[PDB]
């Protein structure tokens, strides 16, 4: 029935009480006031990111150097003419330098 | 010699498997958490709606 | 257990990004700097005396 | 509803009420007084991280 | 809210009030004589190092 | 001499592991307190913040 339809206008009678205050400020303060705890956190989730995005770049840095150690054994065993050996370690850093690539990847999106 | 090279084939298996969940272990939760974040971004942009909701 | 710590570790590391949230950065500790050669300009001005 | 965003700027009233007894300093004082004793800490953190580049 | 800023300036009306006593040296003893106590151990110390040295 | 030769190699295994985890422990350790007092510092950007909090 209209009554409801009056209920919107009347509920509009106090909004221009209110409006008429003019202090509008004091709800723009808390506004700002919340997000700000939100974003002590906000900025902690995006340390978080990049949090994980470091710990899979020194991990990547690692590996990457993990790799060179495998390919310094080859290296050894290469020049004492220990093949075998150099093909274990060929094995070693393809299996690492492959997933390296992968957290290179992860560290792209990231 | 022939067998036995199977079960290289199969425990060879069972460390890539594990080894592979392991890092999707890494990359699930990181994104996970991360993507809490990213929700709380859209929210953000919500956040222009929440203040809206007094601008009036 | 002790894996977890070093997420811990990478917690911290976290935290010193986190002043960039804040609005804190490089450039402020800029400051210090454009001060501190501006210090040892004018102590070699006072030592050539 | 409208009456949320009146009691912001009837907190502001209030704000107004205290803001007119203008003495700022004293908050100023416990701002400075709380960070000393973090500050003795903090400077015993620095010394930590000292100890350890030292041994 | 603004009441506990307030706080610090209702305080400082309590400081000014005793400031108005204006008998400062009283205080500055008790500084003085605090530090006596310490600073006979701390001489003590200062023997107890040179002893080593001494030893 | 050859088998006794890979007992030495096990054994330089042991000894390094176990001694590069105790010189993890101390840079760990260390820079877990350190970065205790780090955060603190960054805190302290945050108490900027927590002065502004009544600078209003």
């Amino acid at each position: 029935g209209l009554f409801d339809r009056l209920g919107r206008v009347v509920r509009a009678n106090l909004n221009d009480l209110v409006s008429k205050a003019e202090d509008p400020e004091k709800v723009l303060e808390q506004a700002v006031i919340d997000m700000q705890e939100d974003l002590v956190q906000l900025r902690q989730a995006v340390a978080r990111t990049i949090a994980e995005e470091k710990r899979t770049e020194q991990r990547l840095n690692q590996d990457t150097q993990e790799a060179k150690k495998w390919e310094d054994r080859a290296k050894l065993a290469l020049t004492n003419g220990e093949e075998n050996l150099a093909r274990e370690a060929l094995a070693r850093k393809k299996s690492l330098t492959d997933t390296a690539a992968a957290y290179q990847t992860q560290l792209a999106q990231q | 010699r022939t067998m036995s090279e199977n079960l290289r084939r199969n425990l060879a298996a069972l460390e890539a498997k594990i080894s592979e969940a392991k890092t999707k272990k890494n990359m699930l939760q990181a994104r996970a958490k991360a993507a809490k974040a990213n929700a709380e971004l859209q929210q953000t942009l919500g956040g222009l709606g929440t203040s809206s909701a007094t601008s009036a | 257990f002790e894996r977890m710590e070093n997420k811990v570790l990478d917690m911290e590391a976290t935290s010193q990004a986190a002043g960039e949230l804040a609005g804190f950065g490089i450039e402020n500790q800029f400051a210090q700097l454009e001060a501190s050669s501006g210090v040892e300009d004018e102590l070699a001005a006072l030592k050539a005396s």
